């Protein structure tokens, strides 16, 4: 039920480990940064709303403070996750190289010799 | 005329009589033919010559597209995919082809039961058997395939219809 809490090696507050410095780090422009940035736009206009302020016109400052943290988190949340799945690939391809006797290679066959069956549509 | 080919589309040498007029009456059909003629078929004709010199001037052609001979859904193996993709598209494409094969021959036999008048029965039995051969092979390729269709229930059929016939011929031969 907890399946990389154990693995080892794993400092226990990190929130970015130092071998996650080999991947490539997500585009600023990244869509899932720009929506973020949405997110945070749309947290400024519901602010505003609230307090019966001018929806798009009133605190600018505001607004922008909203979209700057949004997007700054976001950034950081989309290191980390992109790292944990490559922990998850790389875990999984170490394993399946050091069982081979799990996972065999079994000869294909084309489909000439297969011998599928046939469901008449009538 | 010589626009489609004539042996895909053929018909016979067009047998017509010679007017043998037996009455001294005159007959209304050739004078109003000669009045059609002369007050609809050579307006009509110097416009389509006009039209014609127009297109002359300004020739430019399109090309019937070819296909390569790609491998088919027998020689793919189980799960790859591109091969799969080709072969599928490829017998697409058959499949199309073979229904234009249909059609030709429909268009023959229907032709020839018009042409042929009150001697259709006997006149037009070699394309009445040629859309037999035809519709039986078609049939046998693809009915009962279903929407859904696929090159691979196809070999399916086909596949079952192979080994029925190979045992029937084997319980033939110790017969
Ligand atoms: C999937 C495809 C994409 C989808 C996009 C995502 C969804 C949309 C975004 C959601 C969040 C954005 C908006 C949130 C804040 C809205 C709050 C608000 O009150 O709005 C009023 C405000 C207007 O008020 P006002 O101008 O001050 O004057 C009005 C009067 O004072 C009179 O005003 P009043 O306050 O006195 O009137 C009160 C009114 C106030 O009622 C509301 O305003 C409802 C707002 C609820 C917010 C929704 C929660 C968060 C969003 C979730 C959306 C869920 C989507 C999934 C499906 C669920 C459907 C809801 O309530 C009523 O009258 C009762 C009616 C009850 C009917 C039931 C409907 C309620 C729920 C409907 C929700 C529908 C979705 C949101 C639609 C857009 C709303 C603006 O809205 C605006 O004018 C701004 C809207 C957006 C403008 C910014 C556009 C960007 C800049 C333009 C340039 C374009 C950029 C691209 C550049 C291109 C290159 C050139
Ligand atoms: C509705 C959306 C949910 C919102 C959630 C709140 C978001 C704001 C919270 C503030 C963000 C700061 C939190 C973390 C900052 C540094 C702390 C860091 O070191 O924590 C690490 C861990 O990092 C955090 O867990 C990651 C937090 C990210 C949460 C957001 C994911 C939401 C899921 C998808 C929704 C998208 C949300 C959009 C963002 C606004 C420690 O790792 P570890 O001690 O070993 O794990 C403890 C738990 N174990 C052992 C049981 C595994």
């Amino acid at each position: 039920m907890t399946m990389m809490s154990g693995r080892p090696g794993r400092v226990p507050l990190q929130f970015l480990p130092n071998e996650a410095r080999s991947l490539p780090p997500p585009k600023l422009t990244d869509p899932r940064l720009v929506y973020m940035g949405f997110l945070g736009y749309c947290s400024g206009l519901i602010d505003n709303a609230i307090r019966r302020r001018p929806v798009v016109s009133a605190g600018l400052h505001r607004q922008l403070l909203y979209v700057t943290s949004f997007v700054f988190f976001g950034y950081y949340l989309l290191k980390r996750q992109d790292y944990m799945y490559a922990l998850r690939d790389h875990d999984m391809f170490a394993y399946v190289k050091s069982h081979p006797e799990d996972f065999p290679e079994k000869d294909k066959k084309t489909y000439g010799e297969i011998l599928e069956e046939f469901h008449p549509v009538r | 005329p010589d626009s489609w080919d004539k042996d895909v589309y053929p018909e016979p040498p067009r047998r017509t009589p010679a007017p043998a007029p037996q009455t001294s009456l005159p007959n209304p059909v050739t004078y109003l033919t000669k009045i059609f003629d002369l007050l609809v078929d050579r307006p009509v004709t110097l416009a389509r010559e006009f039209i014609e010199q127009q297109h002359a001037k300004n020739r430019y052609y399109y090309y019937h597209r070819e296909f390569r001979r790609v491998p088919d859904i027998t020689e793919c193996e189980e799960k790859d995919i591109l091969c799969m993709f080709e072969a599928e598209m490829q017998w697409r494409r058959d499949y199309k082809v073979d229904q234009e094969i249909v059609n030709i021959i429909q268009e023959r036999l229907k032709a020839c039961q018009q042409r042929e008048g009150e001697s259709y029965r006997q006149n037009c039995a070699k394309e009445l058997e040629q859309f037999t051969q035809v519709s039986k092979a078609f049939q046998d390729r693809y009915s009962d395939l279903g929407a859904h269709y696929s090159a691979r229930k196809c070999l399916a059929k086909q596949k079952q219809r192979m080994l029925a016939e190979r045992k029937a011929a084997k319980e033939a031969a110790a017969a």
